[PDB]
């Protein structure tokens, strides 16, 4: 800047030095953490987190959360915390099923999960997603393809 | 933090020791004054105005 | 398991030519002289200075976009992975490493580029030791006389039909590289569940592709001929590493090189479906031209 | 060897009395510093720059 | 298995600078612009004021791309930049003395170096996180302390996965006050659809005396390797609280025979034990005796 010139200096190289530089911003620090990513560039950061399902229709509240959380979702796929923080957009959470609910020692399939979701922010649609969006965190042949929904 | 000082003991610290190394016939009106890192309300003298 | 660096490239700063650079430090610069601005205030000298300025931010707005690419894994390239795969707990290996069996004759060789990469997005698909969907595959990939995995489940539950494919050749993989995948996975899995481990687990049939290409009246038939085949034969490889399906677009879109006008197939009547489980073998090509 | 600056000192004046010269010591400051370029070239008043040994 | 990030080669985007490589380019891109109009490269030009700037300050930012550049990766970030890789991952550092003062000189809140927060984040990867093979089921079946190490067996393969938990408090039962402490665990550290049967024990005190009647020189080293041999059953005994627990007859021949014996007879093992996961094994002690 002005300052920067020694004390001698003219009003025109106290003016260069306002222009000769032209400093720029460095947003570097800013392309890895999600929560301030601009919305341009963020689906590069979810690819090296690794995040398996996607949808450009969320807000942007409901993007940066699923990219943050990418690591403790895959860090405990089996425990059902992961399972309750895989459906985020679509708030939901209320009943989980156990096997000493059903007496005749579990359904034939060794006790498939049947979920409760619940969501009354959209009602149009919102079904066909949810057999699939589930999919990664069910593992290959620890459950089978039965399923319940509710709206 | 930074705190206020009234700048007139460190104006003391400059006569006691200008005239501990230049004499007491030196001013000290060109002298550093080394513990201060600031001034409130900073004055403008650029370089012969 | 798709390569990110084959994309447009990102600009993270905004990448503004020469000429709006150099009339935006023009404008600024008014401002600062304002009420001393004279004609003979824009002398040559001046202008040469606001023109070498107008240029070196033209070499930071390039400068801040070719630091954000090495460090984004789209267009990383050699030697600095290393500083983001020890974010990710990859270390390169030794493939055949520098024994040196004549003395100056060195033969040094590491892991290249866009397979380590790969690794590096299913760094995060090895944490989880319950066995997800991609598990099973993510530490399959620790070998290397083989292709990547596929997993399924026709049966009753806890029956794991996993489809350890390999690429070396004409399609069957040997049964001793077929042991290593439960060397590989031991302590890996769940306990309880249990794998069977089938190498070609729907069958194999014979595959050809005939194209009369064209080829504009003009440079030499020899190297565009044989330029097609050079992203083609490095396709046909990337096929079941996915095990996704071909298509006749695939067999028209890698043919297309630089003198290309019309392009022709008659190999399929209709196109085939290539599942998960379902995949082919390609035996032999003839691409050649029409005129 | 930890200093602290104040609030109009610069790095090059800094550094030319401590080292005795500036050729390859100015920038090898700003190297072993973390955020010091980050932060604005004059320096605020409390702000601790590590000279490294060894120019 | 983590490597150590000395041992790694230096980048491709870190560089060292200069300013003499960038003032004299700047001498090599205005000298030819002029085509000879300026010839003055004595310092007091106010040319060379100016080039200063374009030279300083162009470093600068030339600085703040490689500070950027090492505050997002591991082997180089520190400061409040390895904080926003914490918290990706969620590792968070540690709190030895906590913050707030009781007295009027303010303590300071002592943290743990940034060289140990890359240990923290490089440790977020290999760590215990479920239950997944057998050496995982064990440990996360180590929230009590008054035990000793475990094993895992299945005998289906689609539901039920057994978990033996033994603990040597006296005779090696478990009691029933940590039956529950196991199960507080598990539910939250598993697979969510397994059949968990976690009871005590298949088979708990199985007991196993011992006895031998050794024989040896009446010499004078027959008090010395006497109690040698004595002291080589009881650290066997202490490593056969097991599940492998491969208590024999011929194995402890080899024990007993090591140095100076000539021989020696077995009374309580007369045959070999039969081997499953689900059995336990305990030695409530033994009756030694000299030959003469």
């Amino acid at each position: 800047s002005s300052r920067l010139l020694p004390p001698n200096r003219s009003s025109l190289e106290r003016s260069l030095g306002d222009v000769l530089p032209a400093e720029l911003p460095v947003p570097l620090r800013e392309l890895h953490d999600p929560a301030r990513c601009e919305a341009a560039l963020l689906p590069y950061l979810a690819w090296t987190r690794s995040v398996d399902r996607w949808d450009p229709d969320w807000s942007d509240e409901a993007k940066r959360n699923a990219v943050a959380t990418s690591f403790v979702l895959h860090q405990r796929k089996g425990t059902l915390t992961a399972l309750r923080q895989v459906v985020e957009p679509i708030g939901a959470l209320s009943e989980v099923t156990e096997w000493w609910q059903r007496s005749p020692t579990g359904v034939p399939g060794t006790f498939e999960i049947t979920v409760d979701v619940s969501d009354r922010g959209i009602d149009e649609g919102t079904v066909l997603e949810l057999e699939r969006l589930l999919d990664d965190v069910r593992p290959v042949s620890r459950h089978l393809t039965r399923l319940d929904l509710r709206i | 933090a930074a705190r206020n000082a009234p700048a007139s003991a460190y104006a003391a610290g400059l006569f006691a020791w200008t005239d501990a190394e230049y004499g007491f016939w030196s001013s000290p009106s060109n002298k550093e004054i080394k513990g201060v890192t600031g001034t409130s309300r900073p004055v403008e003298f650029l370089d012969g105005d | 398991i798709i390569d990110l660096s084959q994309l447009p490239e990102p600009e993270v700063i905004e990448n503004l030519d020469f000429e709006t650079i150099y009339q935006e430090l023009l404008g600024d610069f008014r401002e600062a002289m304002a009420g001393e601005w004279t004609a003979e205030v824009e002398s040559d000298p001046v202008l040469k200075l606001l023109q070498l300025a107008a240029y070196r931010e033209l070499l930071l707005r390039a400068r801040i976009n070719d630091a954000a690419r090495a460090v984004m894994l789209a267009y990383a390239s050699g030697a600095d992975l290393d500083q983001i795969g020890a974010g990710f707990n990859v270390q390169r290996l030794l493939i055949r490493p520098a024994q040196p069996e004549a003395v100056p004759p060195v033969e040094a060789q590491y892991e290249s580029d866009k397979s380590l990469r790969n690794r590096i997005q299913l760094a995060f698909e090895q944490l989880s030791v319950a066995g997800p969907r991609n598990a099973y595959i993510a530490h399959a990939l620790g070998a290397d006389g083989r292709v990547a995995d596929a997993s399924a489940t026709s049966p009753a539950p806890c029956e794991v039909l996993i489809s350890v494919l390999g690429v070396e050749g004409n399609g069957q993989a040997p049964e001793a590289v077929l042991q290593a995948v439960r060397l590989a996975l031991n302590a890996e899995d769940v306990r309880p569940v249990a794998d069977r481990v089938t190498v070609r687990s729907a069958g194999i049939v014979p595959y050809q592709v005939k194209a009369q290409l064209y080829l504009f009246p003009g440079p030499e038939a020899e190297l565009i001929r044989a330029a097609a085949e050079a992203s083609l034969r490095d396709y046909i490889s990337a096929q079941r590493r996915l095990g996704r399906d071909i298509r006749r677009s695939a067999l028209f879109a890698t043919l297309h090189v630089e003198g290309v006008q019309r392009v022709e197939l008659q190999e399929p009547a209709a196109d085939v479906v290539l599942d998960e489980t379902q995949a082919a073998y390609c035996t032999g090509y003839a691409i050649t031209l029409g005129g | 060897t930890t200093c602290r600056t104040a609030d109009g000192d610069m790095l090059d004046s800094l550094c030319y009395h401590v080292y005795g010269h500036l050729l390859g010591c100015v920038e090898a400051t700003l190297d072993a510093n973390p955020g010091l370029a980050d932060e604005q070239q004059p320096f605020r008043a409390g702000l601790l720059i590590s000279f490294p040994d060894m120019p």
